[PDB]
RNA sequence: UUAGCUAGUAGGUGGGGUAACGGCUCACCUAGGCGACGAUCCCUAGCUGGUCUGAGAGGAUGACCAGCCACACUGGAACUGAGACACGGUCCAGACUCCUACGGGAGGCAGCAGUGGGGAAUAUUGCACAAUGGGCGCAAGCCUGAUGCAGCCAUGCCGCG
RNA sequence: UACCCGCAGAAGAAGCACCGGCUAACUCCGUGCCAGCAGCCGCGGUAAUACGGAGGGUGCAAGCGUUAAUCGGAAUUACUGGGCGUAAAGCGCACGCAGGCGGUUUGUUAAGUCAGAUGUGAAAUCCCCGGGCUCAACCUGGGAACUGCAUCUGAUACUGGCAAGCUUGAGUCUCGUAGAGGGGGGUAGAAUUCCAGGUGUAGCGGUGAAAUGCGUAGAGAUCUGGAGGAAUACCGGUGGCG
RNA sequence: GUACGGCCGCAAGGUUAAAACUCAAAUGAAUUGACGGGGGCCCGCACAAGCGGUGGAGCAUGUGGUUUAAUUCGAUGCAA
RNA sequence: GAGGGCGCUUACCACUUUGUGAUUCAUGACUGGGGUGAAGUCGUAACAAGGUAACCGUAGGGGAACCUGCGGUUGGAUCA
């Protein structure tokens, strides 16, 4: 706090790391499934949530969760990993992008289309 | 060795469930949570909040 | 959680060299020089005007425009030259690619378009020298992928339906 | 080409996100800790405004959401602008070098500081007053700013430098006073244990109770003598010294 | 206050001192309770003092279990 | 003749070569601990005097929390 105290040794601000190291600042990152495959949640939740062992192409290899009720994702599934925190599963940081080169849209969703990759249903 | 490999081959091979006739019946509760959280200082305290709110 | 570093090192006399001062270089003499006011070593990094945020102080940042710097496939070198150790100049060596009659030769888009690749992602192998500017020229004029424009994309801002 | 004029026809042109709270906007149906949502809290186990659909609405609009990144909010690195008895935070204590800071008076100097001026701080950018594209974006004239640096001129309260001082800080000297303050060497008394011996005899010791153990090879008890080590009842005190 | 590295130590270890990963808390003080093999006071057939019981027996009755075609459903600590 | 040029030669030097350090990245049998999960086994250490007051430093011991010795602290209840 001393003036002096300052001067020969300043603030050290707060060093932050990023929560979604393996995207490297980059908004999004594309991934081949190496594994897909259901997990359970932690505690107090339940469910078998649908997730995916993915090998990014800067050469990590995370586990990303796959977005909306249903999907066609296999091994070798070429997607996109977009970041976002799945707090409810231990170590799932990235939230894969439905619509994005191999992930289908959501079939039959109406309402938030766009997060699920989903066109426009024509009358 | 050999068999135990060629077991591991019989699942991947006909593995699937035949469903009929259940030689035994097996009576328990379990398999999905047995969670309650007893906690209820959360779920209580949202409801306080919420019914402060409606109010 | 890098504490010692430094022998042309620090200074001097003299000689040499430079467009020019200088250990810039050489001989010899001195034994100095740097370092907690962070030397040295390691990592990262072009710098700035500025940009974003912020009441401010600050924090982050350095895309576009402009000033400075550095680089021209990589490692060196000089030559010409007022100016370079020189993007589309030269010599050597290396990796790669190409030609060869196998003796030997050729090339360098980090110029403008463009191609393969990498990537979540970034455009047309366009028109013109008509304006501005530049090189040469007495001048006309020639050259100018600078630049002026056009193409593509909702990428941003603004306007309108 | 901008721009201007004429024709026909509402013609060719509205999506995205969200509606539990934070957060503006609630209902039904499906579903039942499943499917799934989620930025935090959390929703979901049969009447779910939190999941999926519809109606409605809300915020935005040729955009709208998600993600990435920076700053903010974060006074959550507190220079402005934090805190340390117990929430994280006072070194175990002192001595002390560098460093920071410095009682009080005059004079000098004028470094810091201050006033002015000069040179500069490229242009663009931000900002202000105007102008031009039908407005805006955009362009643009002038100005202010660029909080900085150097030079000169001047000011002297403060800090700094220098010279002289002064006694209130600090320090010495004289006489005493109290103290388990420290080091060294002696010494005393009580007690423990042991050894020797006397008497004496059937238990001693121990615990909640017991047993292990000590005892007829005489314990335990009591007395005398001897040895040795350690700590100093009372004084003794929310007393002292450090 | 750990690893690694440095210094120190005869050794024990001391000192300096991170990071990954992970949770939405952790904490401090105080408040109302409850709880205590904490304390105090008072009371209950609470113990004590007494009397007679149940548990053994046969039977009634209900229940659990079992069985059956069904042995209808409920009650199922004290408080079935 | 002077002088130049070529050649030759020495100096400086890039490629490259050698030896030995260093440092950093990855990886490695086995191993140390840590976090998280599911809540399984052994105990019940701490929380009340938590049933042996707790904790701090150290030493030793022990399936494990821990136990005991020495010094310290109150961040200890009771004392009617
Ligand atoms: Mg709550
Ligand atoms: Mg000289
Ligand atoms: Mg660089
Ligand atoms: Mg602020
Ligand atoms: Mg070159
Ligand atoms: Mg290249
Ligand atoms: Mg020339
Ligand atoms: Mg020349
Ligand atoms: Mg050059
Ligand atoms: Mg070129
Ligand atoms: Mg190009
Ligand atoms: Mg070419
Ligand atoms: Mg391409
Ligand atoms: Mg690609
Ligand atoms: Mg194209
Ligand atoms: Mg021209
Ligand atoms: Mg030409
Ligand atoms: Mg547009
Ligand atoms: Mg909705
Ligand atoms: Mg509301
Ligand atoms: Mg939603
Ligand atoms: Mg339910
Ligand atoms: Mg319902
Ligand atoms: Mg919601
Ligand atoms: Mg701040
Ligand atoms: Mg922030
Ligand atoms: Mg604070
Ligand atoms: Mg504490
Ligand atoms: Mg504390
Ligand atoms: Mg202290
Ligand atoms: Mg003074
Ligand atoms: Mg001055
Ligand atoms: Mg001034
Ligand atoms: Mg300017
Ligand atoms: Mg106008
Ligand atoms: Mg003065
Ligand atoms: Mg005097
Ligand atoms: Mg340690
Ligand atoms: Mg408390
Ligand atoms: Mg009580
Ligand atoms: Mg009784
Ligand atoms: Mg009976
Ligand atoms: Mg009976
Ligand atoms: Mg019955
Ligand atoms: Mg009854
Ligand atoms: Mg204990
Ligand atoms: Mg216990
Ligand atoms: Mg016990
Ligand atoms: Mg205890
Ligand atoms: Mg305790
Ligand atoms: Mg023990």
């Amino acid at each position: 706090a001393t003036v002096n105290q300052l001067v020969r040794k300043p603030r050290a601000r707060k060093v932050a790391k990023s929560n979604v190291p393996a995207l490297e600042a980059c908004p999004q990152k594309r991934g081949v499934c190496t594994r897909v495959y259901t997990t359970t949640p932690k505690k107090p939740n339940s469910a078998l949530r649908k997730v995916c062992r993915v090998r990014l192409t800067n050469g990590f290899e995370v586990t990303s969760y796959i977005g909306g009720e249903g999907h066609n994702l296999q091994e070798h599934s070429v997607i996109l990993i977009r970041g976002g925190r799945v707090k409810d599963l231990p170590g799932v940081r990235y939230h894969t992008v439905r619509g994005a080169l191999d992930c289908s849209g959501v079939k039959d969703r109406k309402q938030a289309r766009s997060k699920y990759g989903v066109k426009r249903p024509k009358a | 060795q050999q068999l135990a490999e060629q077991a591991q081959n019989h699942w991947n091979n006909h593995t699937q469930v035949q469903r009929g006739n259940p030689v035994r019946t097996f009576k328990g509760t379990d398999f999905k949570s047995t969670y309650v959280e007893k906690s209820y200082k959360k779920e209580r305290a949202e409801a306080k909040r919420e019914i402060k709110l409606v109010v």
